[PDB]
């Protein structure tokens, strides 16, 4: 849980920053993913995809 | 030597030529009425009738 | 033996910023000298991208700042980091000097007056970019201080004709104040390094203003990742001012264009220099007033030589302490009076809190301090 | 006078630390503006491209300029002839010069609604309650040139008011009272004053995301690395 | 314009009560308002320099 | 006289009785003061560095001493001023020898 | 103010730190921050806010009073 | 057409500060009408009626639009 | 103005160009309208 993230990606150095790397990555797409979640989620209705739906 | 570079580099920061190209104006009076103020520019200021 | 204790640079490197000894004191007032480089380098990069798209001449200034908060990309949060930036480098240093007032860190000479020197170098910054913008309140701001300077008798009407560029604000005044206000803050930069050389020939201070010889911790890796800390606060609260109110601290009266005909009522600085207009407009006198102002900043010149205690910090005495925060309430209300109109209670509270700052500096800080020689048999 | 008024507190939809413009809002108060306000006034700095993709799509950008034919430059003759313009233009102004503006007006130069919103006192508030609270003088005739409306500076504007009950019927049902054409345009001048309230708003939800995450673990790792200095304890040896 | 205490001009940026006639009554004005090279030709103009 | 009460309620309020120092741990040190330290038996010396120690310990983590290890005004053992004295005098002495 | 080793004179002084990956990060963050807070606040405000009182008096009485001076008309 | 802002604006001065503004306004009336031909004329009065009056529309007006 | 001090003296000069229209901007009502034009003036371009 714990004692395998150390052992593997924390004991070499260039481990961590391949794990830093896609670990940025990964926190990229999910975190795009939640913010226009968020965002589209308390300006629903006034917002241009809905309306460009009514096209 | 030092003392005309720098009144030169001062003379270039004092002003232009067509900047010294401002004189004289006609201005009329006739179209204001009673207890008001009119500005006209001039020399980069207003001017009050 | 080692890369780092030979090399010419990283010698540089190591007794600034790795084996430097800090004290193991000091608390959250002393990041804001990490604080100011740190905004003085994003006001520096993000100043010069918004050079890299303005076009200064008094014809299109205002159409080109307009040509970047619409058309070009991200023009806009630039343009807010460089005005919010300016605003916390402001606080930042405001925090900074009242750190090293109140601590008996005044007792430094040499730190102290090129720390002086840097607060006109910044304030002058400062005003020639509120100049740039080329809004009303810049046109305005830039005829009456000019006119400031042409307050003095024997020097001043040939030297402010001078400084014009003609006979008024004409175009060679805004590319003036571009080329000075592009310029000053490599001369801050540099002013700034020989005020941290002459601080790491003396040596830092602390809370309690005992000298703390004893007790040093190297700054790498304890206060780099404390003043870490203090960036990320310093970038946060920048930005939710750049990206909630923009417009809490700025002007309304700036987004008009340049009218050199309608003096609007309301005209004020922006907000961090009040006081510097509420100690002009609260002295019915032209000479009085800008030497009045002159004064305030040779008084705190003048600050190193009051220094008649015998603690060094203001900790331990408890009189000069409740004496300085009457000095912060009345330095706060200098500000709220510049920034409204002048009218009668106005006027005298004005008045008033003037000639209470000069008092509260000039005479309460010794009074207080021969009363603590005295108290505790010196 | 010199009795101000402040302009009252009004619930906009944009008016949240987190909300944003009503689109469909923006494009009545095109409408409005093309329709009423574009006869006096002028709005330099708002070109069609910012039409695009924010309110309209890009085939009514393309109808609506070529409605209004503008200028172009020399034929290879120098007759600066009439070219319908297709979507690079700005909006056409309507008095090439300031005394143009005065020449059919009581004096009075119309400001330019690019920036009223962020250049007055109070935000579109104002605006609002300037296009609405026309009312009466109680005893004080200025000149009969001009009109009265409280929430103005001097208490005396020159403008006549320019909404009166169903000048434009639009698009959909939405009758037009002075309430729905006075929010539209107020909605209108925010979005023109500024372009991208909702990238900022965005950037803004991302960023508190962000100071969610990073703030306890800065602030976890510097904890960590001054929990040495934190519990260090000392002790004096005399010999 | 009429404005300040006496019905005419009132300097806002630190409070120079002027008036209609240009004459200081209260702040930090040194003197009083500038006057032009100003003269009358016959109907309805004047020579401003 | 009262005046005692008023030094005693200040050496309470001054807020250096309470991080354990006595008097003279808290003097600015310009060159005189600096010499009048240097001027210091050893153990008293030792003691001094020692309750300093403490102090800025103290104030690192922002903790002020138990009550019942606070220095109180009745014990004053106030030891750097005799030494403080003898430095002035024979600086003004000095100074004096200069000026004629 | 130089590099370390040249600057004081210390005797007998025995100094103990424990490792950082040996104690926790907040050592009861939450039964002493409390006390340590209330009581540093105690310890200050007596000499910090009976100035910003007498500035909170100072902005309602002058803006009473410039009411006073424009709401009778 | 049926207004829904005058409608809003005769609902709202139901509410005991914009009677007392309302009769405020009258006496200055009286004022003005009994003291007549004068130079003081009436201000505070109806600055201070569209005060509270659209104070109370702020509060409860974009429900109904 | 360039000619004033280097091959004509000043009168000479404000003849020169006060023969020749410029086409000023704006008056109290503002179409455009012609004017001698002293010394603040250019030479004003045959083919515009
Ligand atoms: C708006 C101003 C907001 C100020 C907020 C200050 C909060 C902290 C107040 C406080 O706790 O003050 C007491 C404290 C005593 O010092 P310390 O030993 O650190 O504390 C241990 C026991 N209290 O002292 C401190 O904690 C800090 C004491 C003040 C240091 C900063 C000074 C404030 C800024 C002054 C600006 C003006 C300076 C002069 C500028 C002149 C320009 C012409
Ligand atoms: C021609 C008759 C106009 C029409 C149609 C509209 N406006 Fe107007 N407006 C006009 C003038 C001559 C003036 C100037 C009056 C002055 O003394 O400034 C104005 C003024 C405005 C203002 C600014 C007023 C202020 O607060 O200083 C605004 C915000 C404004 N006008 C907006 C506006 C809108 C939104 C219009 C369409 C509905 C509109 N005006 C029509 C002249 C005319
Ligand atoms: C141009 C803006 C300034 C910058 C960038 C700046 C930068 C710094 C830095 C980096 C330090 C070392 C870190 C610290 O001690 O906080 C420092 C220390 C100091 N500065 Fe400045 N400074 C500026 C302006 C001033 C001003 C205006 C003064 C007042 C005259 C001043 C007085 C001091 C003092 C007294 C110290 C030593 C503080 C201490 O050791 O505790 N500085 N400055
Ligand atoms: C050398 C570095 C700097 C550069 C290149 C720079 C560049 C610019 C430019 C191009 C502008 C015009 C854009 C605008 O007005 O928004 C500007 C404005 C401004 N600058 Fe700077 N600047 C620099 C340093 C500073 C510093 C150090 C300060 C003070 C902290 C400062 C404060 C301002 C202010 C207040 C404005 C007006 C902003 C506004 O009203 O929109 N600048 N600067």
């Amino acid at each position: 849980l714990t004692a395998r993230l150390y052992s593997l990606l924390f004991r070499r150095t260039s481990t961590f920053a391949l794990t830093i790397v896609v670990g940025a990555l990964f926190f990229e797409r999910a975190f795009d993913q939640g913010a226009d979640a968020i965002y589209e989620h308390i300006n629903e209705g006034k917002l241009w995809k809905h309306i460009k739906h009514k096209y | 030597a030092a003392k005309n570079v720098v009144s030169q580099f001062v003379s270039s920061m004092s002003a232009s030529a067509d900047v010294l190209a401002m004189s004289k104006i006609e201005i009329k009076l006739s179209d204001i009425p009673e207890g008001k103020n009119m500005a006209f520019k001039w020399r980069g200021k207003p001017l009050f009738v | 033996i080692n890369i780092r204790k030979t090399h010419p640079l990283m010698k540089i490197v190591n007794n600034a910023f790795i084996d430097l000894p800090a004290p193991s004191n000091i608390s959250s007032w002393w990041n804001f000298g990490s604080l100011l480089g740190i905004c003085l380098i994003l006001q520096i990069l993000t100043g010069l991208f918004l050079a890299m798209h303005y076009t200064p001449d008094t014809t299109t200034a205002f159409s080109s700042v307009t040509h970047i908060c619409r058309d070009v990309n991200y023009g806009w949060i630039i343009r807010y980091m460089h005005a919010n930036g300016a605003s916390m480098f402001f606080i930042c240093l405001f925090m900074h000097v009242g750190r090293g007032l109140y601590y008996g860190s005044y007792t430094f000479l040499e730190t102290w007056n090129i720390g002086v020197i840097l607060l006109f170098a910044t304030m002058a910054t400062a005003f020639m970019g509120y100049v740039l913008p080329w809004g009303q309140m810049s046109f305005w701001g830039a005829t009456v201080i000019t006119n400031l300077l042409s307050a003095i008798p024997y020097i001043g009407t040939n030297l402010v004709e001078w400084i014009w560029g003609g006979f008024s604000v004409d175009k060679a005044t805004l590319t003036r104040f571009f080329a000075f206000h592009f310029i000053f803050p490599f001369i801050i930069a540099a002013l700034a390094m020989v005020h941290l050389l002459f601080l790491h020939e003396t040596g830092s201070n602390n809370p309690t203003g005992i000298p703390s010889d004893t007790d040093k911790i190297p700054f790498h890796p304890y206060y780099t990742i404390k003043d870490i800390l203090g960036a990320i606060l310093l970038i946060l609260i920048l930005m939710l001012l750049v990206l909630f109110t923009p417009d809490l601290l700025g002007d309304p009266d700036n987004y008009t264009p340049a009218n050199p005909l309608n003096t609007p009522p309301h005209i004020k600085p922006e907000w961090y220099f009040l006081f510097a207009y509420a100690i002009l407009r609260s002295i019915p006198n032209k000479l009085g007033g800008v030497l009045a102002l002159v004064l305030s900043i040779l008084v705190l010149v003048i600050m190193p030589l009051l220094h008649t205690s015998k603690q060094r910090s203001m900790m331990f005495r408890p009189i000069s302490q409740c004496m300085f925060w009457i000095l912060v309430a009345d330095l706060l209300t200098l500000t709220w009076i510049g920034g409204q109109p002048v009218e009668h209670p106005y006027i005298i509270i004005g008045q008033l809190a003037s000639i209470m700052y000069f008092l509260i500096i000039l005479v309460m800080m010794p009074v207080a301090s021969i009363i603590e020689n005295n108290l505790l048999k010196w | 006078s010199d009795l101000e008024l402040h302009p009252p507190s009004y619930p906009w939809s944009h008016r949240g630390l987190l909300s944003s413009l009503d689109h469909t809002s923006i494009r009545r108060g095109f409408q409005v503006y093309k329709q009423v306000c574009s006869s006096c006034h002028s709005m330099d700095y708002v070109a069609y491209r910012h039409l695009v993709g924010v309110c309209y799509t890009e085939d009514e950008a393309k109808a609506l300029a070529e409605e209004v034919e503008v200028q172009d430059g020399p034929n290879e003759d120098g007759e600066m002839f009439m070219r319908p313009g297709k979507l690079s233009d700005y909006f056409p102004k309507p008095y090439p010069n300031p005394e143009a503006a005065r020449a059919a007006n009581n004096g009075a130069l119309p400001p330019d609604l690019s920036y009223i919103v962020r250049a007055r006192h109070g935000g579109e508030d104002y605006v609002f309650s300037l296009l609405t609270g026309y009312c009466e003088p109680p005893r004080v005739s200025l000149r009969e040139g001009l009109y009265f409306n409280p929430y103005f500076p001097g208490q005396a504007i020159g403008m006549a008011p320019p909404i009166y009950n169903e000048v434009l019927e639009f698009d959909d049902g939405t009758p037009a009272t002075m309430s729905q054409v006075a929010k539209d345009v107020c909605t209108f001048l925010r979005w023109a004053a500024e372009p991208e309230h909702d990238h900022r708003k965005r950037m803004g939800l991302k960023m508190l995301l962000m100071m969610g995450l990073l703030l306890p673990l800065v602030y976890a790792m510097k904890r960590h690395k001054w929990s040495v200095l934190k519990s260090r304890k000392l002790a004096y040896r005399p010999p | 314009a009429n404005a300040g205490d006496f019905g005419g001009y009132y300097c806002p940026c630190h409070g120079s009560h002027y008036d209609a006639s240009g004459r200081i009554r209260k702040g930090p004005a040194p003197l009083n308002l500038e006057v032009p090279s100003y003269e009358f030709t016959s109907d309805d103009m004047v020579i401003v320099g | 006289k009262w005046l005692e009460g008023i030094r005693k309620w200040y050496y309470n309020a001054a807020g250096f009785n309470k991080l354990g120092l006595m008097r003279d741990d808290t003097i600015h040190e310009n060159d005189d003061v600096k010499e009048a330290i240097r001027r210091l038996p050893e153990n008293l010396y030792n003691d001094r560095v020692f309750r300093i120690k403490r102090a800025l310990d103290l104030s690192m983590r922002q903790q002020i001493l138990p009550k019942e290890q606070w220095t109180k005004y009745e014990e004053d053992k106030f030891y750097l001023e005799p030494y403080l004295k003898e430095v002035i005098r024979e600086r003004k002495e000095r100074e004096e020898w200069t000026k004629k | 103010g130089r590099q370390f080793g040249h600057l004081t004179r210390v005797r007998h002084v025995i100094t103990y730190s424990l490792s950082p990956f040996e104690q926790r990060a907040f050592p009861h963050y939450f039964s002493k921050g409390i006390p340590n807070v209330l009581r540093r606040t105690r310890a200050c405000i007596l000499r910090v806010a009976p100035p910003f009182v007498v500035f909170y008096l100072v902005y309602t009485w002058g803006t009473q009073e410039f009411e006073k001076s424009k709401r009778k008309n | 057409l049926v207004d829904p802002l005058t409608t809003v604006r005769e609902q709202c001065e139901q509410l005991e500060k914009c009677v007392k503004a309302r009769e405020r306004l009258e006496l200055c009336d009286e004022r003005v009408s009994s003291r007549s031909q004068t130079e003081e004329d009436c201000t505070e009065e109806l600055f201070d009626f569209l005060h509270a009056r659209d104070h109370c529309v702020a509060h409860k007006l974009f429900n109904s639009l």
